[PDB]
């Protein structure tokens, strides 16, 4: 029911994952600010660039992540973005916005220029990981797992990573046996959840491709990361 | 990827 060395990963991941947060600032913004589309993207672009700065304070503090070799730390970073954005996006549309906060949150979201294309899956995925009610250790645990993930393109040490990612599968599938044993299947569901991930890069890829249309702007690191050049 | 080097390392 975990051995010793699962439940000390379990602790180091938890401690990682919960001392990241969404400021109070942008919060802020979802309520006070007007509702036009300008200030809306403004918001998103704010939110987006939080989520990578989160997702990077995770990484780098995962464990063997300083073991591996340069290049491939940022094939992952860069590999893994979108997905872990989208999760951490989910966890706090649903969890970490007091009640009414997420219905204009997606007024927002709704009226940012994203296409119904894209809205529609991303909802119906926010709606799906809610309904399953899904706790701190699953959302901390999957995301380690997308980050460490040894399917991503450019990565020259592809065993490597996969000797980190498993530790971390073999934890969450010894979590759902454990705190779910009316459900077998839930391991396998949470697996599901990833696939639909995957789903993302593609839609984020055509979301980025409209707006640089419209000559809307990105900051730095949001460029960087997902090679807006 | 500078930017990113930096903020993994620092
Ligand atoms: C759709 C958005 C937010 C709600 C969550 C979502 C839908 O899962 C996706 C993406 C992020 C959220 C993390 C905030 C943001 O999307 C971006 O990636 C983005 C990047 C650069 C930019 O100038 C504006 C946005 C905006």
């Amino acid at each position: 029911e975990l051995t010793p060395d699962q439940q000390t990963l379990l602790h180091f991941i938890m401690d990682s994952y919960n001392k990241q947060r969404m400021p109070q600032e942008i919060t802020n913004k979802i309520l006070k600010e007007e509702f036009s589309a300008e200030e809306n993207f403004l918001i998103l672009t704010e939110m987006a660039t939080n989520h990578v700065q989160v997702l990077v304070e995770f990484t780098k503090k995962l464990p063997g992540f300083q073991t591996l070799d340069h290049e491939d730390q940022i094939a992952l970073l860069k590999g893994s973005a979108v997905e872990a954005m989208f999760l951490r996006s989910a966890e706090i549309f649903n969890k970490k916005l007091p009640s009414g906060h997420s219905d204009l949150l997606e007024e927002r979201i709704r009226n940012s220029g994203i296409s119904d294309e894209y809205i529609t899956p991303m909802f119906s995925f926010y709606k799906s990981i809610g309904e399953l009610k899904m706790t701190q250790e699953e959302y901390a645990l999957l995301t380690a797992i997308v980050i460490l993930s040894p399917d991503r393109q450019y990565i020259k040490d592809r065993e490597a990573v996969e000797k980190l990612q498993e530790p971390l599968l073999d934890v969450l599938q010894k979590l759902c046996k454990i705190h779910q044993p009316e459900n077998p299947q839930h391991f396998a569901c949470l697996l599901g959840r990833l696939t639909e991930l995957r789903t993302f890069n593609h839609h984020h890829a055509e979301m980025l491709m409209s707006w640089r249309v419209n000559d809307h702007k990105f900051t730095p690191l949001l460029c960087e990361i997902w090679d807006v050049q | 990827n500078a930017l990113l080097r930096y903020l993994l390392d620092k």
